[PDB]
């Protein structure tokens, strides 16, 4: 966490910084998109 | 002289009050900003 890392979540590849999220989306919801229609918030598979 | 001074002061006051009370007077400048903003937004949408 908290550094420039190349991440691969369930085949979703990307590069960026992973931070603890205060977002509160409902338990059934998995991904989180933005205005530009790209994933900015994610939920880890191993630990929810 | 003093009549002209009174007319000038009253005209300035009327301009101030009318400019305050009319929101569409400054559309042109406002319009400018809107264009740029909208344009930028459109470009972002093109990534989707």
């Amino acid at each position: 966490k908290n550094k420039c890392v190349n991440f691969n979540f369930n085949g979703l590849k990307g590069t960026g910084v992973l931070t603890e999220s205060n977002k509160k989306f409902l338990p059934f919801q998995q991904f989180g998109r933005d205005i530009a229609d790209t994933t900015d918030a994610v939920r880890d598979p191993q630990t929810l | 002289q003093k009549l002209i001074a009174n007319q000038f002061n009253s005209a300035i006051g009327k301009i101030q009050d009318s400019l305050s009370s009319t929101p569409s007077a400054l559309g042109k400048l406002q319009d400018v900003v809107n264009h740029n903003a909208q344009a930028l937004n459109t470009l972002v949408k093109q990534l989707s």
